């Protein structure tokens, strides 16, 4: 044996094992969903309540990399934070070099190449977080992208990462997301989150929602408290 | 520029096809200086391709042997060993059809040392068979009942020509 | 060891030709055959 | 010698190939080409039969990894 | 990174260290050369190894290299490393001449090269050098000198030395037959011929199988010569004749 | 001489997956809105069993 | 980043370099080649054979001219041959930029062997897998050289490297001599390449280069077709 | 067959082989895709397939074809991230060549430089030798079209018709049998042959939404991606 020690040796069947171990490390995080609407995208995160001592709003899993791009993560928190920092630095460097907000199709590529640089040499280890990027522009539409530890960047109408990826994406696809605008999407997201993680696995949790689109002048931010109050009240009826 | 060489080869081919022998000799006597303008390989290939067909066509009691003579001489000049080896073998086989007695032995005897000291072994088979036939045809049965066996010996070992074993048999 | 081999084989050559004694050319043919078979491996 | 084997089939194209097959594969080659002809209800064996039969019997892919050379 | 390391520098529980030991076992084979000095002029004899019928036979030298106007050296072991070391010391001597405008003494040059060699077995994690070579020369401080080197780095001054595969017999027989300061460039050569005879199992001492180099002192030349092949065979036959007389006498 | 022909049986092509699935889906009391094409679409690399 | 900084080739308990020997064993399995010289010029012959008809044999070559009068061929591994050729080109330019004179062949061989050996004592690498044959014509006398992964270099009158190379050596011994012609040299080289050639010999499966006291050149397919003719 | 560390790093085996390179070649087949390239009389064509297992995935961002230069195109086989890295390297090298010498790069030199860059990886003991294969098509003046292929071990070569992927062998067989006809070639013939080769190897009888085609011609050297409409035109015209 001994072929799975370093990230520089191929197995006889022809694949790298460390990256597979990393992906299995990802598959134990909580859960996160992101879907695109007519004119924007919506993220949604469920945060488990480990104990009563912590506060709400702690260890935010939603990061606003730039003034107009949002990020959601799943994996190890520290690696996620480091990647967020490098992405933010890349965006600012690009603005200074040229002079306008960076498009997604370039920022995602830069982050992907930088991540992929950590799977060749034996002096470092591969990362342990998988993340999602979203944004909207008035002249560019709504953009969603997903990136994994291996270094693959793909585009989605709507996707989900975490423990129950398959279960969630079963009900992601039923919705007609091609037309209906993302003002009623939020209720759908609350409903689709409350139908997973049974009470047997854990008792209580909390919910985070984000927002982007021309509905908020293209900026990316958090949803108001009353809106999520109404959405949660609505999703309370779906358990019937 | 080169077209005249192809034309010469075409003329030789047509002379062989129609069935003329004198015109080959005339061309060979008219073309010998021309060799000193092309690469050595092309000239040697032309000489070989002319002599082969010329001798092969038929037998002339007067014209034939001087051609081989002059060809051996020109090869001795230009200094190509294997070309001269092949032409000398052709001459020693050509003698027997003219029913000679002595020289067919002396030339082969001289050729044996150089041939057995070099690389090839097929020409050993050829000259041994020729020597056996000339020994038998000159009414000396004791002399020849050994060469043929040693030639078959070298042949059976490593050989590639179909026409060799049949003639040996 | 090959000398015993060539002596053994030289008899078969006289056997094929239905003779009663072994001539020298039989020896030399046997010699060449032994050389040739040894030339392979 | 037992098959009608058409008239124009060429064998020298197959003896000159290099593949060091055994002696019990020649038999299977000829047998397979014959059966291939029987399938389509034609009772004279043609060249395409020999081609497809040869390819069927041999089955050697490449085993000739190239950058070593 | 540590799973693939070999540790070419550590000691051993028994006290010694193994890399130079293996290097010595390898330097034991592959070649034969020896040197002798008794009067004005010193001799080196080298047994040629590449003696096939298809060699161009050029460059005038195959194991003898000039290093200065009066420095020459042979070598045994891996050839390419020998090229490396010779090139390295060449400009050492040139820079000494540049600094002092005076021909360099032998011993300083030998010590500098030995320091360079030892630095590899002190630290750095590389394989050592598999070369054992000789040195002959003349200088104003002590006249004629001979020296031997070692892959470990140690050296010494000697009068008769062999480094070849059968050097043991060479040492034993040079011990019993030598004369202090009398063997001029006429009597030492016959002894060298017979010594080389005993070393090599092949008899008759093929003229092309050996090479001899001599160093002599001259007022403005400091002659370094390599005698040709038209004069070795006469030495061989002279030794044969004297040995025949001694054989028939007893 | 002993075993003359060797016959290879592989994993089903997509068209083959449709063909196979139609059978074992036969007798089930289902409802007439089933699109087998999607189920084919996912079943990359399944054996018949 | 950072490399490894410790050599991977070390003396064995019997005092034998294992890696360089394994490299030689790999070299022995390459494409055969032969080289000859006789009093008027030097000839290099080597065999090439593409696996299928799809390869465009007009795109790559085996014989590579370093300069107008120095020729190089190889036997063994594929890729690193190009790296060595590039280094040799560079060394040639570096030398010419000092003395304004073409490099003598011996110096070029010395430098190349120096690189090849130096490469086995560095940190965290493995040696090359090639054997080189170098030909040149300077100061009238033609020169031939053969290097080696170990770095040792020799001068040969005529030699053969590759598969079944011992038989090529014996055959050349039984045929080669000291006084010949360039044309006879070409013919005998082609003959010895045909000792274990492929199924058939054509004009595109053989690469031949020549260098006389007039220069080094690679022969076009026309003359190769002619020489293959009137032969064998 | 092996002893020590022949199975973990790129060092020579006792028999003369080395395995860490031989493993990349079988690592190629992990994706499960195939591509074919054909050179015509005055045209060059490349055909590839794409697979979209689910509807959520945006079908417009999975193209394996990339545009290196206004006159040179490339097609990719193998893993994903390594492919992107090699593509970026090629683009950068061509741009630098243009800056340095002031005229366009011939296709052969570019392929040589990329393969030479690959060759260093199999020389040291820190990296992985990049398991993804490259195909390039272009037009060279006074030479017509040209097609080249580059592999992970560093062996580049110019072909007349090639295939890379899971089914290399049978496709090469089919192409050899077809090219033996020794006839003239035109654009329609090239495209028809290239389509039908893959069609019969996989035995699909596909639809115009599963195959991508790239072409270049000596009338307008600009590499272009065929629109779905004319792809459908070619496909329906092929079926007599």
């Amino acid at each position: 044996t001994g072929y799975d020690l370093s990230a520089s040796t191929f197995s006889p069947d022809g694949r790298v094992f460390q990256v597979e171990y990393a992906m299995k490390a990802v598959e134990n995080s909580s859960t996160a969903i992101g879907i695109r609407c007519k004119d924007g995208v919506v993220f949604g995160v469920e945060k488990l309540v480990l104990s009563k001592l912590y506060e709400e709003g702690s260890n935010k899993r939603l990061f606003n990399v730039d003034r107009h791009v949002g990020m959601a993560v799943a994996g190890l928190l520290a690696d996620a934070r480091s990647l967020a920092d490098i992405a933010r630095e890349e965006a600012s460097n690009f603005r200074s070099n040229f002079g306008y907000n960076i498009p997604l199709k370039h920022l995602a590529d830069r982050v992907a190449m930088y991540v992929h640089a950590y799977t060749l040499y034996s002096a470092v280890r591969p990362f342990g977080c998988s993340f999602m990027l979203g944004s909207y522009s008035v002249n560019d539409g709504a953009q969603l992208y997903m990136i994994d530890p291996s270094g693959v960047s793909y585009g989605y109408w709507g996707c989900a990462i975490g423990k129950a990826r398959q279960a969630a994406k079963t009900e992601i696809e039923k919705l007609q997301m091609k037309e209906m605008t993302c003002r009623d999407i939020v209720k759908e997201v609350a409903k689709i989150i409350y139908i997973v993680h049974d009470e047997v696995k854990d008792k209580a949790f909390e919910l985070e929602l984000s927002w982007v689109g021309e509905l908020t002048n293209g900026r990316h931010e958090i949803v108001p408290k009353d809106i999520r109050e109404e959405a949660e009240k609505y999703a309370k009826e779906s358990l019937k | 520029v080169q077209v005249k060489e192809q034309s010469i080869l075409e003329l030789g081919s047509l002379l062989a096809k129609t069935g003329q022998a004198a015109e080959l000799g005339g061309l060979l006597k008219y073309v010998r200086p021309f060799l000193n303008s092309i690469s050595k390989a092309k000239a040697a290939r032309l000489v070989r391709s002319l002599l082969d067909l010329f001798l092969d066509m038929e037998a002339a009691t007067g014209q034939e042997v001087e051609l081989c003579l002059e060809c051996i001489e020109w090869a001795k000049s230009e200094k190509r060993t294997f070309l001269r080896q092949a032409l000398e073998a052709r001459l020693v086989s050509l003698y027997f059809d003219t029913k000679r007695y002595q020289e067919a032995l002396h030339l082969g005897s001289q050729l044996l040392r150089e041939l057995k000291k070099m690389d090839d072994k097929a020409l050993l088979v050829e000259v041994q068979l020729l020597e056996s036939k000339t020994y038998h045809a000159l009414s000396n049965l004791p002399k020849a009942r050994a060469a043929l066996t040693s030639a078959r010996t070298t042949a059976n070992a490593i050989y590639c020509p179909p026409k060799l074993q049949a003639t040996l048999d | 060891a090959e000398v015993k081999g060539v002596c053994t084989e030289a008899g078969m050559y006289a056997l094929r030709e239905r003779r009663v004694h072994v001539t020298q050319e039989d020896f030399e043919m046997a010699v060449a055959k032994v050389m040739q078979k040894d030339s392979e491996k | 010698s037992k098959m009608n084997l058409s008239e124009e089939v060429d064998l020298e194209d197959y003896v000159a190939r290099p593949d060091k097959i055994s002696g019990a594969d020649i038999n299977s080659i000829c047998q397979e080409s014959g059966m291939l002809a029987v399938r389509e209800n034609r009772y004279i064996v043609l060249a395409k039969d020999f081609e497809k039969a040869y390819k069927t019997v041999i089955k050697k892919d490449e085993q000739e990894h190239e950058f070593y050379k | 990174s540590r799973r693939y390391d070999s540790r070419t520098t550590i000691f051993s529980p028994e006290g010694r260290l193994y890399q130079v030991e293996y290097a010595m076992e390898a330097i034991g084979h592959a070649g034969t050369c020896l040197g002798i000095l008794a009067n004005d002029g010193v001799l080196l004899a080298a047994e040629r190894r590449n003696i096939h019928k298809l060699l161009d036979e050029v460059f005038f030298s195959e194991k003898i290299y000039k290093l200065n106007e009066d420095m020459a050296c042979s070598v045994a072991g891996i050839t390419s490393d020998a090229n490396v070391l010779t090139n390295e010391l060449r400009l050492i001597a040139q820079r000494y001449l540049l600094q002092y405008q005076e021909p360099i003494p032998c011993e300083q040059l030998v010590t500098a090269l030995c320091d360079i060699k030892q630095a590899y077995t002190q630290f750095g994690g590389k394989r050592p050098f598999g070369v054992s070579l000789l040195y002959i020369g003349w200088d104003k401080h002590y006249g004629f000198q001979l020296y031997q080197s070692d892959p470990s780095g140690n050296y010494g001054g000697w009068k008769a030395t062999c480094i070849g595969n059968n050097s043991a017999a060479a040492v034993s027989m040079l011990k019993q037959d030598y004369k202090e300061g009398e063997m001029t460039l006429k009597s030492a050569l016959a002894l060298a011929i017979k010594v080389l005879n005993k070393t090599m199992d092949v008899s008759k001492l093929s003229a092309e199988k050996v090479e001899i180099a001599t160093l002599t002192r001259e007022n403005g030349k400091t002659v370094i010569r390599v005698l040709k092949q038209k004069e070795v065979e006469q030495l061989i036959k002279k030794h044969e004749e004297e040995e025949a007389k001694a054989e028939r006498e007893k | 001489g002993r075993l003359d022909r060797k016959i290879h049986i592989d994993l089903p092509n997509e068209q083959a997956r449709l063909d196979i699935l139609k059978i074992h889906a036969g007798p089930i009391t289902k409802h007439g809105e089933i699109d087998y094409e999607a189920i084919v679409k996912l079943s990359d690399g399944f054996n018949g069993a | 980043e950072r490399g490894y900084s410790f050599s991977l080739t070390t003396f064995s308990p019997s005092g034998k370099l294992v890696q360089i020997e394994y490299a030689l064993a790999a070299v022995a399995g390459g494409a055969p080649s032969v080289g000859i010289k006789a009093a008027n010029g030097v000839v290099l012959a080597t065999e090439k054979k593409q696996k299928s008809i799809l390869y465009d044999e007009r795109s790559v070559h085996k014989v590579e001219p370093i300069t107008k009068h120095i020729g190089l061929v190889y036997s063994g591994m594929g890729p690193d041959y190009r790296v060595l050729v590039h280094r040799a080109r560079k060394l040639a330019q570096q030398y010419y930029l000092v003395y304004q004179e073409p490099i003598p062949t011996a110096q070029l061989v010395q430098r190349v062997a120096s690189v090849m050996q130096e490469y086995t004592q560095s940190g965290g690498v493995r040696p090359f897998g090639v054997s080189l044959l170098i030909c040149g014509w300077n100061e009238g006398r033609p020169y031939l050289f053969q290097s080696d992964p170990s770095g040792a270099y020799f001068a040969w009158k005529a030699t053969a490297m590759g598969k079944n190379y011992v038989n090529g050596k014996t055959f050349l011994e039984k045929r080669y001599n000291e006084d010949l012609e360039l044309e006879d040299a070409i013919h005998t080289a082609i003959l010895t390449l045909k000792e274990s050639f492929e199924g058939q010999m054509t004009e595109d499966n053989i690469e031949v280069g020549i260098c006389n006291e007039a220069g080094f050149r690679r022969l076009t397919p026309t003359e190769v077709k002619d020489y293959l003719a009137a032969i064998a | 067959s092996s002893a020590g560390f022949d199975r973990h790093i790129t060092i020579f085996s006792p028999e003369g082989r080395l395995y860490q390179v031989e493993y990349a070649f079988k690592a190629i087949n992990q994706g499960g895709l195939t591509s074919v390239a054909v050179r015509g009389k005055d045209c060059a064509v490349i055909v590839t397939q794409k697979k979209v297992p689910d509807k959520l995935l945006d079908s417009s961002t999975v193209t394996h074809l990339f545009k290196i230069t206004e006159n040179i195109g490339c097609v990719m086989t193998g893993m994903t991230a390594d492919s992107r890295s090699q593509v970026q390297r090629a683009r950068y090298e061509a741009a630098n060549w243009k800056y340095k010498y002031g005229y366009e790069i011939p296709v052969d030199m570019l392929c040589k430089r990329i393969a030479d860059i690959s060759q260093v990886y199999t020389q040291n003991a820190e990296m992985r030798p990049l398991g993804c294969c490259m195909i390039l098509i272009g037009i060279d003046e006074e030479q017509g079209p040209q097609v080249y292929k580059c592999d992970p071990a560093g062996y580049y070569c110019g072909f007349k018709a090639t295939a890379a992927g899971v089914k290399q062998t049978e496709s090469t067989s089919f192409l050899e049998k077809k090219v033996k006809k020794k006839f003239d070639w035109t654009f329609e013939q090239t495209v028809e042959t290239a389509i039908t080769c893959l069609s019969t190897v996989l035995s699909i009888d596909f639809k115009p939404s599963e195959i991508e085609v790239g072409v270049v011609t000596v009338e307008n050297p600009k590499f272009r991606i065929l629109t779905e409409a004319e792809i459908d035109a070619h496909l329906v015209a092929l079926a007599e």
